[PDB]
């Protein structure tokens, strides 16, 4: 399609970027429950 | 020059839009590939004047 103008503009935060993110947060409640949502991370 | 070949009765190639985007040069019967000319955007960064 790259024939008549039109392009394709990349995210700004990449998958791996995403992955990162979603592993915070599991790990935030696999070791706190809900505090690290509140606050500081309180161990459990 | 491309890596496709095609039947001797065809002159150029189609894609799924109707663009053409291979030709076959009339004295020589090869077959070469149709990219675009190089085109984009021009975006200025300032930190506010
Ligand atoms: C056209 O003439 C050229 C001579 O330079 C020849 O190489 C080519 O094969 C010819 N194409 C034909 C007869 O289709």
């Amino acid at each position: 399609q790259k024939f008549n103008g039109l392009t394709v503009l990349p995210p700004l935060l990449t998958d791996e970027m995403i992955a990162q993110y979603t592993s915070a947060l599991l790990a935030g409640t696999i070791t706190s429950g809900w505090t690290f949502g509140a606050g500081a991370a309180l161990q459990i | 020059e491309s890596n496709k070949k095609f039947l001797p009765f065809q002159q150029f190639g189609r894609d799924i839009a109707d663009t053409t985007d291979a030709v076959r040069d009339p004295q020589t019967l090869e077959i070469l590939d149709i990219t675009p000319c190089s085109f984009g955007g021009v975006s200025v960064i300032t930190p506010g004047t």
